[PDB]
RNA sequence: AUUA
């Protein structure tokens, strides 16, 4: 038994863009933790098509980071509404156990396609 | 200063491993020997190849 | 009556299948052996007791006993088709055991069974423990591992100070005899890796889920996404498997003209001193999916843990 | 692994 991270996370909020500051008001469903010293995002859902930019905002807000994000993936839902599309992202540098835990966490509470 | 030089030059920008330079341009070579059974495998007769 | 001689010939399977049980009938066979655990309530790298195995061990044509197993264990029905879909999806892989799923009824109801085929008797886990944990005063697995793989003879063991360093340096020698069997581990987790890469499948590797030759098996954690998006974490295994690749010299054959140990060596020239493609290589052919940055050069590090881990 |  070598489980990848019994105990979950928790939450999803904020915003996007594709030209440094094209983030205008809210396009990702920027996913997970809240850790121990500070909120620090894990996941990136994008019901858009292309994006290479985000802003989160947090605790001081002036600072609140531009990050750089990756080349992304895409999957269907198996949603209650029916079809649904997002094209998902990590924020860069993620090592591999952080996207495995939130990968099994969104797999295995949600159902997906 | 005639094979250092030859040897010098043959590298892609004048560097190389001070380790091989007594091994490609020393003149006298110096061997110490324990015994007779490790002698007669390396040095045995009036020329031998090292 | 029946059970025991009708489960031997359905555990048999179309192959060969000349099988001689392990001291068992029905029932189910008992082991101490080193498991890498983490389950949110314990952790850790020790030996606990395994439970739920019936082992079956196969002969050859005269009769005499082989190191090849017939492991097969009982469980629920969802942990069936969980491991049946995980095994239906990743059962092309050559780096990766031969399971059979199959029913039998000890009672009135029936239950179901998953059988792995020609196993070790040890996996690597077990190895590691023993290296790692050595003592002098009890060390029978490491005795009956060096016996098994003709790294030496039983008699070798009749010496004493047989374990030291300072004293009998041949022991240099006779632990590098392993070399080969880690590094052709270590080439079959990286096609386990690409596998489950391309496939869509996310897990933790342990060292307790690979057996001695290479294959692997237990798919019991893993999880299901999207095909070419899959993730192997594999921290826990490269570092704790990091302080016997020294030990047994198990890069010795990359010094040959084909990576092949009956060739002559390869001839640099004197005068290269760089070799910063050559690591590269290496890297990417051992380590694919470490996922850390490695710098060749230490001048090109960030700070002292970088320094620590590049070199 | 002692969750089978
Ligand atoms: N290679 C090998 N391992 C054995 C044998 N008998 C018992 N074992 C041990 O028992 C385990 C049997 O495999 P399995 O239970 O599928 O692996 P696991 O790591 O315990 N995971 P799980 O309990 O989720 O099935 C191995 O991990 C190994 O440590 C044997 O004959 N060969
Ligand atoms: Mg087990
Ligand atoms: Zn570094």
């Amino acid at each position: 038994n070598n489980e990848l991270s019994p105990v979950a996370l928790r939450q999803m909020s904020c915003a996007a863009g594709t030209t440094q500051t094209a983030c205008t008001d809210d396009n990702a469903l920027a996913y997970y933790n809240t850790t121990k010293g500070g909120r620090f995002v894990l996941a990136l859902l994008s019901d858009l098509q292309d994006l290479k930019w985000a802003r989160f905002p947090k605790s001081d807000g002036t600072g609140t980071i531009y990050t750089e994000l990756e080349p992304p993936c895409r999957f269907v839902t198996d949603t209650p509404k029916g079809p649904k599309v997002k094209y998902l992202y990590f924020i860069k540098g993620l090592n591999n156990l952080n996207r495995g835990m939130v990968l099994g966490s969104l797999a295995a509470t949600v159902r997906l396609q | 200063n005639d094979a250092l030089n030859n040897i010098i030059n043959n590298a892609r920008d004048g560097c190389v491993p001070l380790n091989i330079i007594p091994l490609t341009t020393a003149a006298k070579l110096m061997v110490v020997i324990p015994d007779y059974n490790t002698y007669k495998n390396t040095c045995d007769g009036t020329t031998f190849t090292y | 009556s029946a059970d025991a001689q009708s489960f031997l010939n359905r555990v048999c399977g179309v192959s060969a299948a000349r099988l001689t049980p392990c001291g068992t009938g029905t029932s189910t066979d008992v082991v101490y052996r080193a498991f890498d655990i983490y389950n949110d309530k314990v952790a850790g790298f020790a030996k606990f007791l395994k439970t739920n195995c019936c082992r079956f061990q196969e002969k050859d044509e005269d009769d005499n006993l082989i190191d090849s197993y017939f492991v097969v264990k009982r469980h629920t029905f969802s942990n069936y088709q969980h491991e049946e879909t995980i095994y239906n999806l990743l059962k092309d892989c050559p780096a990766v055991a031969k399971h059979d799923f199959f029913k039998f009824r000890i009672d009135g109801d029936m239950v179901p069974h998953i059988s792995r085929q020609r196993l070790t008797k040890y996996t690597m886990a077990d190895l590691v423990y023993a290296l790692r944990h050595f003592d002098e005063g009890n060390c029978d697995t490491l005795k009956e591992i060096l016996v098994t793989y003709n790294c030496c003879d039983d008699d070798y063991f009749n010496k004493k100070d047989w374990y030291d360093f300072v004293e009998n340096p041949d022991i240099l020698r006779v632990y590098a005899n392993l070399g080969e069997r880690v590094r052709q581990a270590l080439l079959k987790t990286v096609q386990f890796c690409d596998a489950m890469r391309n496939a869509g499948i996310v897990g933790v590797l342990t060292l307790d889920n690979q057996d001695l030759n290479g294959n692997w098996y237990d798919f019991g954690d893993f999880i299901q996404t999207t095909p070419g998006s899959g993730v192997p974490v594999v921290d826990s295994y490269y570092s704790l498997l990091m302080p016997i690749l020294t030990l047994t010299r198990a890069l010795t054959a990359e010094s040959h003209v084909d990576t092949d140990l009956t060739k002559p060596y390869i001839k640099w020239d004197l005068l290269k001193y760089d070799f910063t493609e050559e690591r590269l290589k290496l890297f990417d052919r051992y380590f694919k999916y470490w996922d850390q940055t490695y710098h060749p050069n230490c001048v090109n590090c960030l700070d002292d843990r970088c320094i620590l881990h590049c070199a």
